[PDB]
């Protein structure tokens, strides 16, 4: 069971090369591709990042895309630049400036088909080919844009893969640009159709983190992708080592998305910088959510809890089952039984346990909104649309974008509001 | 003669039948390369362990069984474990891609790839059978192989092989082990589509056996194989009669004449004792009563129901070991004069009898101590449809809102088929409260 | 006899036939299924041809 890793436009690029430097460490990878660790449950599902090649060297399983090249130069000169497959980096020169037509329709446009050459190389490869996973962020142009081209591009040939994104969505507390609000939204119009789980990579959230718990002045970039590779991490445990619990891509899917186009989830890290009653504890609070928004704002639909570290089962289960007690009035209960909880042996770097939360909340509407709202203020006004309509949209796709994602978070509220 | 041959389908089937093989060599002396030197007949034989095991020119006791998996996980362990010897390659089939919990993808998107391949490789153990008499099918409610595959595969043995026998050994989802929110949605398709195909099917409620780990056996947070090999037990139970032979032995077909008055209520309550640990049963001897008496405590049952609360149609008691007619007569009659046993008015009140002297075998590092007698009792009862309805109503809660509907939906299925299941099941629910009614 | 020989052979002829009807039926279902994903990809590529094609032409 392969997967397939594209990172896309600047944020993809800088948070899949965290990505791949953490978990390359927990499988014992150098940045040569070669494995010099200690424990036999680091290869025993090695296949599903990594692919062998001579010399018994692991090369990871990622495509590398931008639409211009600097940030992709950084990756190769990283710790582990070297590691990655030098035929798997497509980059272009013209850039996107931000703007969501160009990586969508335009220059993005250019590029896509000299990508899908190196996903058919990959995925041709593959024994039993899981899907794919996307790293990007939604308020750019290439990442938003052409990030949001390749998963039709890519559905087309595999429409019966799972497609999984880690999506980066804009705050003006990280980023000053103005038009992220419609980057955003664009993106969204297309994740809700075409995506079948997304992980919501809120940077408001990251920035509170940082800033109110972490106690940061300024937080930067780096801080903020502390906090996403230490949950990209926790949210593919039950991926890469062996489990019984959402082992790959369409099980999880199964268990996490009752509804088609409610596939947005709201992650979650504890601890933030120790007891499993602590832990559980603070995975369900609302300043360990990776997405700016308050769980008890609204109703879980499904949860995915997963502890790692070495700590008492018992214990675990004992808590899990406290928790969903003493917070009965947040889970629907239209869906019995729809919390599940794995526990992989192996902790993090640098810590003796860990726990990573990944929840269905109707909350979530909280972060649609949100950008809804910065949308809305633009848009009323036509403002800053001839950077899109001189690419060649129109504002009726604008304005489907905005019912669109207004369609989710009132779906989001119908089954909020939904009883037995 | 009267050979049976076990289906082992999914995780669950699979790793339960690595439990009941194992269990199986050590009850008949069968090493894990699969020879057997008490057995003098080289090549074959007509003893009654040959219902269960053929045999090679080079003295090789070879399972009648086939194991598929629509992965291969969890078989590869088999064929790289203990017993691998034991299985030709032929009788562990595997795929690449499972059903990802979908009863769908099981029965049908990625089942039928393969569902051919599966009858051909029990055709040939089929034609290795001077008289074959049925099928053993282990398989899990909750798996979308388990559920998908084995209804698939019930179906096509009832073309392939007309009316011939076809018992199950379901397993029951339980949420301390389950490992999918759709498990109501799988156990509710499968069961109405295997209806109509099974001759006997035996449950076993995770939960229940669970709950028996931790209360019996002082197991924290009991594992699979935990729960297997009490599971292999109480199969070991109700398969001894095929596999050995007694005066008082009687046929696991004759009790089931007895626990089957209709077709469709063909799901006897299976409870077993003594289950205890080594610690507790040093210096403590439980005798025929006891373990008698044991049979009639819910807590001891595989499925969680209260039978107190309902009618018996049947009752059987199989026993082995260190046992004798005088002492099971006697621990029955002071039962009926302390216990809550109301029998329907169409049915006489008598119990059914088993005793098998071969005793109990225990795997080694187990938690279950070796008892010189145990016992399980087969009963036939009203509140089994307890199980039912618990499962039921999960069912109705998420297919109100049609919660993961599409995923069966995106696999080829209709709405018409979970409406259709569920109908199935009330008229099931239905069908248990009529038989408990008395009559004009 | 005669009786129990045509009502074995017609539950195995029913059940023949029930097994053969589903598994048309679901293989029509998860094809037109397909067909309807594929199509409306397909009309987000001539979207995107007329989207390019208008950039062309207010130039
Ligand atoms: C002149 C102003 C002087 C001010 O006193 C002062 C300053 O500057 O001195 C120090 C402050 C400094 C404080 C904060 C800066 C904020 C920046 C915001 C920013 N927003 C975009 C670009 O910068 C953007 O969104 O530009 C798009 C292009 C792009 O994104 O590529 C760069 C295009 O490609 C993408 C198309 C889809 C085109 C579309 C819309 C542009 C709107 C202009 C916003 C703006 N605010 C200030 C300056 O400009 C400001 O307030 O500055
Ligand atoms: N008693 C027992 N139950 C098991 C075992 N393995 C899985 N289960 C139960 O079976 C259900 C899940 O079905 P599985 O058998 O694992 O899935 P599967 O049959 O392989 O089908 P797919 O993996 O979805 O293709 C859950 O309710 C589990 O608790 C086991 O070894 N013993
Ligand atoms: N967390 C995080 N966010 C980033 C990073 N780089 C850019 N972003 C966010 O991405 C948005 C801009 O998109 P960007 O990736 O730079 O444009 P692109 O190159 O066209 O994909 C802004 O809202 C930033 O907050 C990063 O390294 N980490
Ligand atoms: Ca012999
Ligand atoms: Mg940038
Ligand atoms: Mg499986």
């Amino acid at each position: 069971r392969e997967i397939v890793h594209i990172q896309a436009g600047q944020c993809g690029n800088q948070i899949g090369a965290k990505f791949w430097e953490v978990i390359s460490d927990e499988h014992g990878i150098d940045p040569t591709g070669s494995y010099h660790g200690d424990s036999d449950l680091q290869l025993e599902r090695i296949n599903v990042y990594y692919n062998e090649a001579t010399g018994n060297k692991y090369v990871p399983r990622a495509i590398l895309v931008d639409l211009e090249p600097g940030t992709m130069d950084s990756v190769r000169s990283g710790p582990f630049g070297q590691i990655f497959r030098p035929d798997n980096f497509v980059f272009g020169q013209s850039g996107a400036g931000n703007n969501w037509a160009k990586g969508h329709y335009t220059e993005g446009a250019e590029l896509v088909d000299s990508v899908l050459d190196v996903v058919r190389k990959e995925s041709e490869s593959c024994d039993c080919l899981q899907g794919f996973q996307l790293t990007h962020s939604l308020g750019g142009g290439t990442g938003s844009g052409m990030g949001t081209l390749l998963i039709s591009k890519i559905r087309e040939e595999y429409p019966d893969r799972i497609m999984n994104t880690f999506s980066v969505m804009p705050s003006p507390k990280v980023s000053d640009t103005v038009v992220e609000p419609y980057n955003a939204t664009l993106s969204v119009h297309q994740l809700v159709e075409n995506t079948d789980e997304t992980y919501c990579i809120d940077n408001e959230a990251l920035y509170d983190i940082c800033f109110r718990t972490l106690k940061l002045t300024t937080p930067t970039y780096g801080d903020l992708n502390h906090l996403v590779s230490a949950t990209m991490s926790g949210v593919t445990t039950c991926l890469r080592f062996p489990g019984q619990l959402n082992a790959d891509l369409r099980k999880l899917a199964v268990n996490m998305v009752p509804f088609p186009r409610l596939h947005f989830f709201m992650p979650g890290f504890a601890p933030l910088t120790l007891t499993v009653p602590e832990l559980t504890q603070q995975m369900f609070d609302s300043k360990n959510m990776m997405a700016a928004c308050d769980p008890r704002h609204g109703r879980y639909l499904t949860v995915a809890a997963i502890f790692r570290g070495r700590m008492s089962m018992k214990e675990v289960d004992e808590q899990m089952l406290n928790v969903q007690n003493k917070n009965s009035s947040y889970f629907v209960e239209w869906i019995p039984n729809n919390v599940k909880t794995a526990v992989c042996d192996i902790p993090p770097r640098g810590l003796k346990m860990s726990a990573t939360f990944i929840g269905n909340s109707t909350a979530i509407q909280e972060l649609f909104k949100r950008i809804s709202e910065q949308f809305t203020a633009m848009f009323r006004r036509k403002a800053f649309l001839h950077w899109y309509t001189g690419e060649g949209m129109d504002e009726m796709e604008f304005t489907e974008a905005e019912s669109n994602m207004n369609d989710l978070v009132s779906e989001y509220q119908q089954y909020q509001d939904a009883t037995a | 003669m009267r050979e049976c041959i076990s289906i082992h389908v999914g995780q669950a089937g699979v790793q339960i039948g690595n439990a009941c093989w194992e269990l199986y060599c050590l009850e008949h002396g069968i090493q894990p390369d699969g020879q057997m030197p008490s057995d003098k007949t080289i090549g074959g034989g007509d003893d009654s362990f040959n219902t269960f095991f053929s045999e090679t020119g080079a003295g090789k006791h070879v399972p009648r069984a086939v194991f598929v998996d629509l992965e291969p996980t969890v078989i590869d362990e088999v064929r790289t474990g203990t017993y691998r010897q034991l299985f030709h390659p032929e009788q562990l089939i595997t795929g690449k891609e499972d059903a990802a919990n979908n009863y769908a993808r099981g029965h049908y998107t990625i089942g039928k790839e393969i569902i051919d391949l599966v009858l051909d490789r029990i055709r040939k153990l089929a034609d290795q059978c001077t008289g074959l008499q049925g099928f053993l099918v282990f398989h899990s409610f909750g798996g979308g192989t388990g559920s998908g595959f084995t209804s698939l595969l019930m179906e096509r043995l009832s073309v392939d092989y007309g009316k011939k026998s076809k018992l199950e050994f379901s397993i029951y989802p339980a949420p301390q082990v389950s490992t999918a929110v759709v498990e109501p949605y799988n156990s509710i398709l499968t069961t109405h589509t295997t209806l109509e195909h099974s001759d006997c099917a035996f449950m076993v409620d995770n939960e229940a056996i669970y709950d028996i780990c931790r209360r019996n056996l002082d197991i924290e947070r009991p594992t699979y194989t935990n729960l297997n090999r009490l599971i292999s037990q109480i199969v070991s139970s109700i398969t001894a009669s095929l596999r050995f032979d007694g005066a008082l032995n009687v046929d696991l077909t004759e009790f089931q004449t007895n626990l089957v008055p209709y077709p469709r209520i063909h799901f006897p309550l299976a409870t077993y004792a003594p289950v205890i640990s080594a610690e507790k049963a040093y210096h403590e001897q439980l005798s025929v009563a006891e373990i008698t008496n044991a049979c009639f405590e819910p807590a001891n049952q595989m499925v969680k129901c209260d039978p107190r609360h309902g009618k018996y149609m049947a009752c059987c008691l199989l026993y082995r070991g260190d046992v004798v007619p005088k002492d099971v007569n006697a621990a029955i009659a002071t039962i009926k004069t302390k216990r809550s046993i109301q029998f329907v008015d169409w049915c006489p009140t008598g119990f059914k009898v088993g005793i098998n002297y071969q005793p109990p075998t225990v795997v080694p590092g187990g938690d279950l101590a070796k008892v010189q007698r145990a016992v399980c009792m087969l009963s036939n009862t009203t509140a089994i449809a307890e199980a039912w309805a618990r499962l039921d109503h999960k069912f109705d809660l998420m297919y109100a809102k049609r919660a993961f509907v599409h995923w069966y939906v995106g696999e080829g299925m209709e709405e018409g088929e979970f409406s259709e299941a569920r109908e199935d099941m009330a008229a099931l629910e239905k069908d248990y409260e009529e038989v408990g009614v008395d009559s004009v | 006899i005669q009786k129990a020989i045509e009502e074995n052979n017609n539950f195995i002829k029913m059940a023949k036939e029930k097994l053969a009807q589903k598994m048309e039926s679901n293989k029509e279902n998860r094809e037109a299924h397909l067909a309807a994903m594929l199509e409306r990809l397909q009309e987000k590529d001539k979207h995107a041809e007329e989207v390019r094609k208008n950039k062309e032409l207010k130039e």
